[PDB]
């Protein structure tokens, strides 16, 4: 799951913190830390009413 | 025809599915379709030694999913006889630009005329002769459904207005209760404006009577779910 | 219908006391039946009798958030009301209102205004009383409005508590040892609130005199059955 | 002959809508056939306890993939028995250079009359003596199908215009319904100029009726696919 060829420019300070990660981690998505992918789940959350 | 049978409450002894809560009972319904449901209050009122149901019911239907319409409905008034026009260009507020395709479903034209689509968001709607009434016809502007009612009069004055038919709907007088046997009978219609993935709740509240003329409550609820095959 | 057993008292569900239990939804009226063919059948005598006391204490209440409102109007004559001195929205919200159909008037028809406004036109040729159970806010009240017959007034009724047993609907079956008994549940009754109803029957002997036996109930206001 | 059963809208169709499936129902044609299809709504009807179905079934046709035509098609007019001249080549407007091999099929020719086709894209048409009315025979330029309209007069003013055929087509009044067994018949006509690949959507809408007059809709649909060779 770590994107090869990205060559991401390394840096000290990502993009969404921990917060709104954990946050977008409970709504789907597909969260990127070179940069490796993880949490690889689709924007589904919810059948026709019944969420969880 | 849905069926279905009311929770009796005789000891509330229903082992819940664990996980599961819900108590409303699901309904599928798609646009345009007029079905019949039946729910049978045997399990409730027979233990209830008296003289069975009784007509007084009532029912509720507030929303759940919205989905606001794109596109508003229309009123529209005309004489006997006398040819009505009319436009469908104001009713769409688009924020965007795109063209707009007028388009007036066959399946659901007028009852008692015949509407003939100009060339852009014009339409002419010609009455039958010797008739005085309300006319509905739902046209599809970009795919989006709303509905234009027009009434014709008898030339004396003037008729009222009519309010504009809801997404889910029952009907006003169609239901019915059979004390002999604790079942009852109800109309569940759908506009073709409900839009598909929605969800609405139908709450009904029915009486059963006693011996001496009493009364017994119960409510239930429904879930509609509005789905589509387009 | 609610179908229930006493203990025939020979030291022979405890819950948390002793009271039973009995679900019970917002709005509903229900019927119970408690046999006391257990109880009363080895003490061979002339069966019940019709000497019953019904006592409802609260467990659990949750105290409403808004307020009932009284009204003594004549007949024929149109009434008029707000509906904005009733919930004192503390913090500030939305003051939407609601008439639900469910549980709208008996003899009239109301109009909600736009804001907290409403005209009750009690129906013609009618004097008596008459209710209707608003949703301020997803929170239920009442209002009680009073038709009077022109001459003078009329009395004031209480105001129905969340449960209750209607005055006169009891009964007993002495060839069967069977008291049956109706549960009203209010609308404005909060989901999650406890209630205790006690009971307290009298049996006779062949005689004349009386055998008394007490027992409880738990109701559990529950929402969606 | 097709034959359908519908579904009951009760309940495990789909289980509910948790799984809502009800793609539109298949129906394969091929171009030139006239084939019948049957429906069967007693599993809708039936528990609908009442007098069954009506003669007011309504149809809609639309393609979801349509593939326009190269060769467009042509209208003409003559009087009874005089011979009438045409020509076949301005009907193919070509993008490529190419030669046209102007052909009549023998199978879907004239009714009441003789075509005798020239070497260069003409043709003369030789009506019925005796014969007042309309007349259609299918050309196929360099392969691709086309219709040509003729209307005869009888001799006095001047016939209207027909509304030349469509691919894929409901016949006006050849349907039918069984009130005793709860069934709908009805004819499914595909031109001789229909593409294969094409396909397109009908969507049915069929009204029961109940013990006192009132009414219930239901809708359904199916895919026509056009296909070659069955």
């Amino acid at each position: 799951g770590l994107l090869s060829c990205i060559n991401m420019p390394e840096s000290c300070t990502p993009g969404w913190t921990f917060g709104e990660v954990t946050q977008l981690q409970a709504n789907g998505f597909v969260v990127s830390g070179s940069p490796y992918i993880y949490n690889d789940v689709t924007n589904y959350l919810r059948d026709e009413k019944n969420r969880p | 025809m849905y069926f279905f049978s009311v929770d009796p409450r005789n000891g509330a002894s229903k082992s819940g599915d664990v996980c599961g809560s819900c108590c409303c009972e699901s309904i599928s319904a798609r646009p345009g379709e007029v079905n019949g449901v039946m729910v049978s209050y045997a399990a409730w009122s027979a233990p209830l030694r008296g003289h069975g149901l009784t007509n007084k019911t009532t029912f509720e239907i507030d929303g759940v999913s919205v989905t606001p319409p794109k596109v508003s409905n229309a009123f529209g008034r005309t004489k006997v006889g006398v040819v009505f026009e009319g436009t469908l260009s104001d009713l769409f507020p688009n924020p965007e630009g795109e063209q707009v395709e007028y388009e007036i479903s066959e399946l659901n034209g007028p009852s008692n005329g015949v509407v003939e689509l100009g060339a852009n968001g014009a339409f002419t709607y010609t009455p039958g002769a010797l008739f005085t009434g309300v006319d509905r016809f739902w046209f599809s502007i970009n795919g989006n459904i709303g509905e234009y009612v027009i009434s014709v009069d008898p030339t004396t004055s003037e008729l009222p207005q009519p309010p504009f038919t809801t997404p889910v709907y029952v009907p006003a007088a169609r239901r019915s209760v059979d004390p002999r046997t604790h079942v009852l009978k109800f109309v569940l219609g759908v506009s073709p404006a409900a839009i598909p993935g929605d969800v609405y709740r139908l709450t009904v509240r029915q009486v059963a009577i006693d011996c001496d003329g009493n009364e017994f409550v119960h409510i239930s609820c429904y879930d509609i779910s509005i789905g589509s095959c387009g």
